[PDB]
RNA sequence: CCCGGCGAGGGGAGUGAAAAAGAACCUGAAACCGUGUACGUACAAGCAGUGGGAGCACGCUUAGGCGUGUGACUGCGUACC
């Protein structure tokens, strides 16, 4: 049992109980979302492969925590130039759990 | 009272001694072979 | 406007334009800071690569030798060596225009005035020459720090305070713009007012 | 008011020039002179 | 007024070597040769941070490839029957599908080739 | 007091707040040189890194896996002024 849906730029395939870091989300960190767009929903007879999209698939996630990642370093360099310049970068995301995956 | 004193002493010594060796008059350039690309 | 006295519950009346201006702080801060440039005394020097106790012989010629082109040994790049841009002694005192001195005061005073800093009597003295006098006179009154001014300079008030950190007296004219900043409570005579206001114009 | 307190008028007091400190600063290395000449000399220059 | 440089310079030289290390032999004990280390890691990184992008793709695209000759079909007669049909499905999923569902990836197959027809 | 050449240098005992303050005696960095532990290395070709990435060891953990160290194999890649 596992479904795909098109979350923020990307695509995942996830099932009950999974934690899933997503981009940046406009919601406060106690309540659920729901993905009303998925493209595949499969159990054995895995055969709701949704042209675009499926009929009644919704899948439902509540959001666990916003935070930033980890930092990476910029370094721009040109030989016997005389020129070099730093910049660092960290980026947010958004931790969601799947509590239930509806055909 | 001479191990540790005289030991260390001739040490401050040298450094002048081979401050002295360097004179460098006797350098006796000139490579007395003929020139590498001459004329 | 009116100015409340202290122990004779009377009032006083000053200029408005001497008392009740604004606050220019542009103008205060360069005459505060101008004020303490003066208060400085430049003394000190080094040696240029002219003035090092030494000897003009090059140390060694200039071809032939594997080592670097030396000329000197008093050159400022040298261990023992020179001071590259030597300090010679100097005067930091600026200038400051007579308009634009008296201005910053007047504003000094408007403000003092508006903090309720400034307190207002009509006499002040002690009988002898004795700081715990002083100290008992000024704890009456619930004064800590202050600079007192006073219309002419009695010698006994100026003995009694000597010894005392936080307290200085002066005179109608010995005032200046740092003071009047430094400490919390300034207290003046009448005279004292008077003649200030005469001198301010 | 208070001897830590006063403030310069905005504007007045600007920062001045350092040459020969760096990349970032945009001035070192030759600190605005240009490259070999008879005007990037110590003391160089032509009358008036 | 004068200005004594030890405590900063040990500074700036001890933030540098700390980036340098599990370098082989002077690439991590003298500064001269950590600091130009430091800079080339920077800009291999930089440069690398757009390559990885590309590498797992050509991995998905020969995964994908290798699965679908399976089923008897080539990966570009699949990729173009999958859009006649309207399916939009990354090709990091169709290749984690390959490797984890072989029925679903049949299933798709068959759609696809019903699709070119 | 003990080993040693009635040596030099040590290990105890004792003074002192401290001897890792013992006379080369405040503090005590870096280059440089060692002992011990963990992993890798004797069919393999190059600015020695970076992007992937098994296995092994240690710590936490309730699963589930995290954190630290090392790094087989592989894509790209000819220092600085």
């Amino acid at each position: 049992m596992y479904a795909v849906f098109q979350s923020g730029g990307k695509q995942h395939r996830v099932s009950e109980g999974q934690t899933v870091r997503l981009e940046k989300l406009d919601i406060a960190t106690g309540e659920t979302v729901e993905f009303a767009e998925v493209l595949m929903i499969a159990n054995g007879e895995e055969v709701k492969i949704g042209v675009p999209f499926v009929d009644g698939g919704v899948i439902k996630a509540e959001v666990v925590a916003h935070g930033r990642g980890e930092k990476v370093k910029i370094v721009k360099f040109r030989r016997r130039k005389h020129y070099r310049k730093q910049q660092g970068h960290r980026q947010w995301f958004t931790d969601v759990k799947i509590t239930g995956i509806s055909a | 009272m001479t191990a540790n004193s005289r030991s260390m002493n001739l040490s401050n010594s040298v450094a002048v001694t081979v401050y002295e060796a360097w004179r460098q008059l006797g350098y006796k350039g000139s490579w007395w072979w003929p020139r590498i690309r001459g004329p | 406007m009116e100015l409340v006295l202290k122990d004779a519950q009377s009032a006083l009346t000053v200029s408005e334009t001497t008392f009740g201006r604004d606050f220019n702080e542009a103008l205060v801060h360069q005459v505060v800071v101008a004020y303490a440039a003066g208060a400085r005394q430049g003394t000190r020097a080094q040696k240029t690569r002219a003035e090092v106790t030494g000897s003009g012989k090059k140390p060694w010629r200039q071809k032939g030798t594997g080592r670097a082109r030396s000329g000197s040994i008093k050159s400022p790049i040298w261990r023992s060596g020179g001071v590259t841009f030597a300090a010679r002694p100097q005067d930091h005192s600026q200038k400051v225009n007579k308009k634009m001195y008296r201005g910053a005061l007047k504003s000094i005073l408007s403000e003092l005035v508006r903090q309720d800093r400034l307190i207002v009597v009509e006499k002040f003295s002690v009988e002898a020459p004795k700081t715990k006098l002083l100290a008992q006179k000024l704890k009456d009154m619930a004064l800590e720090d202050v600079l007192i001014i006073t219309g002419e300079l009695d010698e006994n008030l100026f003995l009694a305070a000597r010894n005392l950190h936080k307290v200085d007296v002066r005179d109608a004219t010995g005032i200046d713009p740092v003071s009047l900043i430094a400490f919390d409570k300034v207290v003046m005579t009448a005279d004292a007012v008077k003649q200030v206001e005469e001198m301010l114009a | 008011m208070r001897l830590n307190t006063l403030s310069p008028a905005e504007g007045s007091k600007k920062a001045g020039k350092r040459l020969g400190r760096g990349i970032g600063s945009g001035l070192g290395k030759t600190g605005g002179r240009g490259h070999k000449g008879q005007k990037s000399r110590s003391g160089g220059g032509v009358r008036r | 007024a004068r200005v004594k440089r030890g405590v900063i310079a040990r500074a700036r030289h001890k933030k540098i070597l700390k980036q340098a290390k599990g370098y082989y032999g002077a690439r991590s004990r003298v500064y001269r040769v950590a600091f130009q280390a430091v800079i080339k890691a920077g800009q291999y990184a930089y440069r690398d941070r757009r390559q990885r992008k590309r590498q797992f793709r050509q991995l998905w695209i020969a995964r994908i490839n290798a699965a679908a000759r399976q089923n008897g079909i080539s990966y570009s007669k699949f990729i173009n029957g999958l859009k006649k049909a309207s399916v939009e499905i990354d090709r990091k999923i169709l290749a984690d599908i390959a490797v984890f569902d072989k029925v679903a990836f049949t299933a798709l197959v068959e759609k696809a080739k019903a699709a070119l027809a």
